[PDB]
């Protein structure tokens, strides 16, 4: 045990040599904590900037990984929103919120919004967090917004601590696990377009209304419509969670990882090449061969 | 004038401990929270400062008429007969009570 | 051609790295591609598209916006290096453009300095009027040349 917490996990362990640790196999995987999250950005009013202004998340503390998907897949949620720079909140917005007193909170500005988000995800310490389009758009906009806001303890997104922001395929959330439903569905099923809407109508057989950002500027001035958008984001989280639970992408990933000897982080990020890469690495080493070095250029862009 | 009751919060329960990073933005960003009615206070005791983030925002008895002062070094602002607490954003966590003050315009 | 010009301008301008046209990044990052007109008519300032090389952006296309850009000069079929901000992915807005350095001049030799002053005739057709076969301008040029001895 080292003197200082090197991560945000509860327990720490230190080892002098790799051979000090070994393998035990005859245990069934524990259930863990799954989390859904939803956030709305909006191309800023003045000139071409993203404004992450909405928060929404679904949590199920004890989530099975070898049994049936829990129904319902959550027991609690929370939402926080803010005015980015000029989108004035409607009259008695929080008053109507507390009148309906459904699980939602307000935040004044973006820095407070993301600070609340980060401390909440810290205290939840999820092991499977899931959102739509986290490969290319939402995770990158998340890191850029925590940059511009200079979010305190920014590295708390992962379970480790790093003072300097990286630049960066996976260096962001070291400790926690991101789940993008669309890529997993792209691996399993055939769909016209892997957008969330079409995925829901093809699999869940339910419609979701697409809300253009070009209309919502006046929409921030009306409490009922803004709360409609907020509950739309809640139903978005619900639909994503329903898709992933029903399609049981998590136990699929577990079995694939146990077959291939890979890292489940890379597995869920995507690429059959990496999983069967680790499989063949295991095979050539157990047959006592020499594996060629990882190719230096790397840098895939898709 | 304007009479607002700012609730008292708890030090290890707050999730947003800092309004920002520089002196000029905290004095403006915090005052935005005053007009939005989303700002709380943490009463000052021993050992409470190391759990909050610089820059700090403090409420000063100007004469409950109060004023806003922000400290960087922490030499002769917190320790006095004029300090009441440290102003922090409200994040919906349950407060303990409410303290009523008056803002001078 | 796009890749060649891109590599040359990258090495000349000390650019960090280009980004795919369909990959949205909030921070201003450089892009690359040749200029084209969206429709099939004459180019309009707001009817321009950007399409890059395949190794960067799969050879895809994206409309451009020049309202934010201060100065520019565009025509279809030219390479450009647009460090525009593309936070969305489906449309970029121009922030600032990079002029393309021309090729270095052909380096002369001592024998080139061993030449004395010379003058050149230049002439372009047509060499006859709209209703003639006589080629009177051609005869006039013949007279000019055999009088001037160029």
């Amino acid at each position: 045990l080292l003197n200082q917490p090197v991560s945000w996990c509860k327990v720490e362990a230190m080892a002098l040599k790799p051979d000090l640790v070994n393998v035990i196999k005859d245990v069934s995987p524990p259930p863990l904590v799954v989390m859904a999250f939803s956030m709305k950005t909006m191309q800023n009013a003045k000139n071409h900037q993203n404004e992450i202004i909405a928060m929404a998340a679904l949590v199920h503390h004890s989530f099975a990984l070898d049994k049936a998907a829990p129904k319902p897949p959550f027991q609690s949620h929370f939402c926080v929103v803010s005015k980015p720079k000029d989108c004035i909140f409607p009259y008695a917005f929080k008053e109507v919120i507390e009148k309906k007193n459904v699980k939602v909170e307000v935040a004044a500005t973006e820095r407070t919004l993301l600070g609340f988000f980060l401390a909440k995800v810290h205290k939840i310490d999820p092991d499977i967090i899931v959102g739509h389009n986290i490969y290319g758009f939402e995770l990158e906009v998340l890191l850029q917004r925590i940059n511009v806001c200079k979010a305190p303890h920014w590295s708390k997104i992962g379970r480790l601590k790093r003072s300097n922001m990286p630049k960066g395929e996976r260096n962001a959330t070291c400790g926690r696990m991101i789940c993008d439903v669309e890529i997993s569905a792209k691996e399993l099923i055939r769909c016209k377009s892997y957008h969330l809407s079409e995925l829901v109508q093809q699999i869940l057989k339910t419609e979701r209304v697409v809300i253009p950002m070009e209309n919502i500027q006046n929409m921030y001035s009306e409490s009922s419509q803004l709360l409609y958008l907020l509950e739309h984001t809640w139903k978005d989280a619900k639909f994503i969670l329903q898709i992933m639970c029903e399609l049981n992408v998590l136990p699929l990933a577990l079995q694939i990882t146990n077959i291939a000897g890979n890292i489940m982080s890379r597995t869920l990020m995507g690429g059959r090449s990496e999983r069967n890469e680790f499989l063949l690495l295991h095979a050539f080493y157990e047959n006592n061969y020499i594996v060629p070095d990882k190719q230096i250029f790397r840098k895939p862009q898709q | 004038h304007v009479q607002l009751s700012l609730p008292v919060l708890q030090v290890r329960d707050v999730l947003v401990r800092g309004f920002g990073d520089s002196v000029e933005e905290a004095l403006s960003e915090a005052r935005e929270h005053l007009k939005n009615g989303t700002c709380g206070l943490v009463e000052l005791e021993k050992g409470v400062l190391p759990q909050l983030e610089q820059p700090y925002v403090f409420i000063k008895r100007s004469d409950k008429v109060v004023e806003l002062v922000a400290e960087m070094d922490g030499i002769q602002y917190g320790r006095s007969g004029i300090t009441l607490g440290v102003l922090v954003p409200h994040v919906g966590e349950t407060p303990i009570a409410y303290r009523n003050v008056l803002l001078r315009k | 051609k796009i890749e060649e010009l891109g590599s040359e301008l990258k090495e000349h301008y000390k650019i960090e790295a280009f980004t795919p046209l369909l990959a949205p990044a909030q921070e201003p990052v450089t892009l690359l591609g040749q200029i084209g007109c969206d429709s099939n008519g004459k180019l309009n300032n707001k009817s321009v598209i950007l399409e890059g090389d395949r190794e960067h952006s799969s050879g895809a296309q994206i409309p451009v916006d020049l309202s934010e850009l201060k100065e520019y000069s565009l025509f279809p079929g030219q390479v450009v290096i647009m460090e525009g901000i593309n936070t969305t992915g489906r449309k970029l807005v121009a922030t600032k453009l990079y002029e393309g350095v021309p090729l270095p001049f052909y380096q002369p030799t001592e024998e080139d300095a061993d030449f004395e002053q010379s003058m050149v005739l230049v002439a372009c057709g047509p060499y006859t009027t709209s209703d003639s076969i006589t080629y009177d301008p051609l005869l006039d040029l013949i007279a000019v040349i055999n009088h001037d001895r160029p």
